[PDB]
């Protein structure tokens, strides 16, 4: 009943939750690496690697490890964020084991093969050419990049497409011997599954796995916590139809006390669509705002990002190029925050907030791969899994004065970076904001 | 049935009670009614789905504003659905909510008040609703099919309503809907980590006192008639291909006949998809339409195997996207994989293929399965159809013992027209296509050609 943890000699742990009346399962291994553990030179290295785990390993050829998956109806899969590289795979409960072997496989006995790694670079280009088509994804790469100006975490997952030319089968071995220490990975699973077998096929499939020779716990200060750094940048397009707008200041990271605050007031805030609405029966006053004398924009969203040592908190703002002055929405917005700040909600909207959240965080934990997804985050970038009761109680206890305060503390005389793409002319500065949010 | 900790009972007036699983993080309920637009007729047509569109408004001891704010506290986790032969209320909430989230479906189930602004409101989104789904070739081409393969009626009646009768929709046919199929013995309640006593309270308590109609029985067999139909190329727009699309198809089984795993192990067999197929290992990129079609032909951009399985009737085929160019080539290439699968002596089924088939069956069974609210939904069907939930240990044995021979049996029956349904249907093919009708050829010659239909009764 819970989560049951193990910690292979290695560093390695193994965290599980068994799903009653189930015959299959998911396991994955989550990895402290992703693309903050790159440099400039470096950038791009790990999704690059993502991509070249399903070619071939020292055991198996690309189509060996396809066919083998698809004959027992498994699923194989990775992806890589900012904090860490995950591949994971769901299978009968059988096949666990099997499962668990071939994930150790890819991560670290990959071929790496040197015609693969040019073959890949036009493939990751075209993946590039297409996250250029997706705005809101390049207004939050702009934004971590002028936010965490010169750090790990201001760079983007696939890198300059300059690097994505340039990357060799070096870097990607030192990545990989760098970064692939057993105190820095955790193996997740739930659903059919045995604890105790699972660790010991962990320590079969995974044991041969180095140590960091000055490890340090999962959850632990990585080294200098990241800084906010306030700015801007208006990247201006005047053939854009629309021009998208995101605002923040500095959040809350995994593991701060109010975490589950933050994210209660951005549920109080929400999300608005010129057509859709609010998704709520009753709309704050920005969302009546936003849709008065002809809307003021196209639709507004706020947001809130979590790291294990910092967070990013905001709005995220779609208008039309040349119908909407966008000052005109964002003064909304920031009397929204300051409507917070002085304390005039309702005890009303403080408890659609927190059913919201709740709900969101908890009836959304349903199958074994949402489940191994938070208890595989969890445990990497936390060292720990706060149990769905746990987070339950955590939201549940959060009061209107949580709120007021938490508002006061982040919101008030803090400092602000704004990114900004499309029709720039009608976009505010960012003293402009802070003069009005703290004002 | 025994280790799903499944318990079945009814209460007095018929409505049944179905319970499973165990405790858990939260639970799913929902109301299932034994309804849909197969039941509709002529009469009632779109009555279906402006009701599901109505669900959790204004009741009788409810307003719609206190409503709607008790279900967003509540978590906002339900839905109100249809289709051809379901109508549904589910959702999921914290275990502590059940009886309130039960009581306000019985509401909007039971006294759902249906004001003359609701009602409008509802209709003046369905036209805006309907003009949407006709520009969508995933939602269109399904539906051609079906209203061809029984030539209008029940399976075939249209799920689309027709623009123009939905303004006729008044409250007069919504009552009458309702008096016909909102009945408690057309009713189940199913519960996924409720005790089963706790489940009979709740229900007793809300649903208990509800009364039957004894409306007139108005539900027809479904009989396959097969047919052709083609509608217009679409559009063509910016940066994006001109497709056309056929659909070809035969009358397939009904969700409980024996032969079911079999056949969908075939769909499963057969696979297929789109020319591009994102994500990794597993998706079935191994499946014949990918490597007998997809890889051999790109004028092809999509390729997939269906089953449309229900109570007493289905559709099994072949669907397939093409460039205007390729066309004329279209009923050949489906042709050729439905004959491949039986009466083609040195592309036999291999054990190979239906071992890897059976096992990716299982798995995206099970797999969906580890959701409640999969669970859930499955069990009500399942009891609202038979009344009785199949216990996931017969379903994996039935399909484990499958063996080529099977599949391939299936499937000769199955292309050959030579299902024997309750409705005594045609072995008559269902071919539906968009693009010019010409570009396609003598579409009954070539299936002809290759054996595959039936032409004398
Ligand atoms: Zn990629």
């Amino acid at each position: 009943p819970g989560t049951r943890t193990s910690k292979l000699p290695n560093g390695l742990t193994i965290a599980t939750e068994y799903i009653p009346n189930t015959s299959s399962a998911t396991v994955g291994i989550f990895v402290d690496a992703g693309s903050r553990a790159e440099n400039v030179k470096n950038n791009g290295t790990a999704h690059f690697l993502e991509h070249l785990a399903f070619k071939g390993t020292q055991n198996r050829p690309q189509q060996g490890i396809e066919l083998e998956i698809e004959n027992i109806g498994s699923h194989l899969n990775a992806y890589t964020s900012r904090e860490n590289t995950v591949y994971y795979a769901k299978s009968l409960q059988e096949d666990i084991p099997k499962a668990v072997d071939i994930l150790s496989d890819i991560l670290t006995k990959s071929v790496l093969d040197n015609s693969a790694i040019e073959r890949e670079r036009d493939v990751i280009i075209r993946e590039s050419e297409e996250v250029d088509k997706m705005y809101d994804e390049v207004v939050f790469d702009h934004l971590h990049e002028i936010t965490y100006k010169d750090q790990p975490l201001g760079r983007t997952i696939l890198g300059p497409i300059k690097n994505i030319k340039s990357i060799t089968r070096t870097d990607l071995k030192d990545y990989i011997t760098k970064n692939y220490k057993g105190d820095r990975m955790v193996l997740a699973g739930a659903g059919a599954v045995d604890h105790e077998k699972l660790v010991q096929y962990a320590q079969k499939y995974f044991g041969h796995v180095p140590k960091s020779e000055s490890p340090v716990p999962l959850g632990s200060p990585r080294g200098p916590l990241p800084v906010f750094c306030r700015g801007e940048r208006f990247i201006k397009e005047n053939t854009l139809p629309t021009t998208h707008i995101a605002i923040a200041l500095e959040g809350v990271s995994w593991s701060a006390p109010d975490y589950f605050v933050a994210l209660a007031t951005q549920a109080i805030v929400g999300n608005w669509d010129r057509a859709i609405g609010t998704g709520t029966n009753s709309p704050s006053p920005l969302a009546v705002a936003a849709s008065q004398n002809g809307s003021l924009a196209n639709s507004y969203m706020s947001f809130s990002t979590s790291y294990a040592d910092s967070g990013l908190w905001g709005m995220y703002i779609v208008t039309d190029s040349n119908e909407h002055n966008v000052r005109l929405i964002v003064n909304e917005i920031l009397k929204e925050w300051k409507r917070i700040k002085s304390g005039k909600i309702s005890d009303a909207e403080v408890n659609r907030a927190k059913a919201q959240l709740k709900a969101a965080l908890l009836l959304s934990l349903d199958g074994s791969t949402a489940i191994v997804e938070d208890i595989g985050r969890q445990v990497v970038t936390t060292g720990k899994r706060l149990s769905p009761e746990e987070v339950f109680e955590q939201v549940d206890k959060i009061t209107k004065d949580d709120i007021i305060m938490w508002a006061n503390y982040r919101l008030q005389n803090k400092p602000v970076s704004m990114v900004a793409l499309g029709n720039t002319s009608t976009v505010p500065n960012v003293s402009y904001i802070e003069e009005k949010l703290n004002q | 049935a025994r280790t799903d900790n499944f318990k079945l009972s009814s209460l007095a007036n018929g409505l049944k009670v179905a319970t499973s699983n165990t405790p858990g993080h939260f639970s799913a309920l929902g109301l299932y009614i034994d309804a849909g637009s197969r039941f509709e007729g002529r009469n009632l047509k779109g009555c279906t789905h402006i009701l599901d569109r109505l669900a959790f408004k204004s009741t009788e001891h409810v307003e719609g504003r206190a409503m709607a704010e008790t279900l967003e506290l509540l978590g906002g986790n339900y839905q109100c659905t249809s289709s051809r032969e379901n109508l549904m209320y589910q959702a999921s909430v914290f275990n502590q909510d059940v009886g309130k989230m039960l009581q306000l479906m019985s509401e909007t189930v039971r006294f759902p008040k249906i004001t003359e602004q609701e009602l409008q409101e509802q209709k003046l989104s369905a036209e805006y609703e309907i003009d949407e789904v006709w520009m969508k070739p995933e939602l269109v081409l399904p539906e051609l099919l079906h209203t061809a393969a029984y030539s209008g009626e029940t399976l075939g009646s249209p799920l689309i309503c027709p623009r123009g009768l939905i303004p006729s929709i008044s409250k007069y046919y919504l009552l009458d809907y309702r008096n016909k199929f909102y009945t408690p013995e057309n009713t189940v309640a199913a519960f996924v980590g409720v005790p089963h006593e706790k489940a009979l309270e709740l229900t007793g308590k809300y649903l208990g006192d509800w009364q039957s109609t004894h409306p007139p029985i108005t539900k027809k067999v479904a009989q396959y008639t097969g047919g052709e139909s083609c509608i217009p190329p679409a559009p063509v727009f910016g940066n994006l291909p001109e497709l056309f699309h056929i659909q070809i198809g035969f009358e397939g089984l009904p969700i409980d006949h024996p032969d079911i795993y079999a056949l969908a192990t075939l769909q499963t067999l057969l696979g297929g998809g789109g020319s591009f197929s994102a994500g990794g290992p597993g998706k079935g990129m191994y499946s014949r339409l990918y490597t007998h079609v997809l890889n051999q032909y790109y004028f092809v951009e999509n390729c997939v195997a269906f089953n449309h399985s229900y109570s007493d009737s289905g559709i099994f085929g072949i669907s397939l996207s093409c460039i205007p160019q390729a066309a004329p080539q279209a009923v050949e290439v489906i042709a050729q994989q439905m004959y491949n699968t039986f009466a083609n002596k040195d592309l036999r089924l291999t054990e190979d293929e239906v071992s890897r088939a059976k096992n990716q069956l299982k798995s995206s069974l099970l797999m969906n399965l580890e959701s409640k609210l999969v669970e859930l939904e499955d069990m009500g069907r399942q009891v609202l159809m038979h009344g009785r939930k199949i216990p996931v240990n017969e379903m994996i044995s039935k399909i484990e013992d499958l063996k080529p021979d099977d599949i391939s049996r299936v499937a000769e029956m199955i292309f050959t027209g030579n299902v024997n349904n309750a409705g005594n249907g045609k072995g008559r093919a269902t071919v539906v296509m968009q693009g010019d009708r010409g570009s396609f050829g003598d579409v009954e010659n070539v299936l002809k050609a290759y054996g595959l239909g039936n032409s004398s009764s």
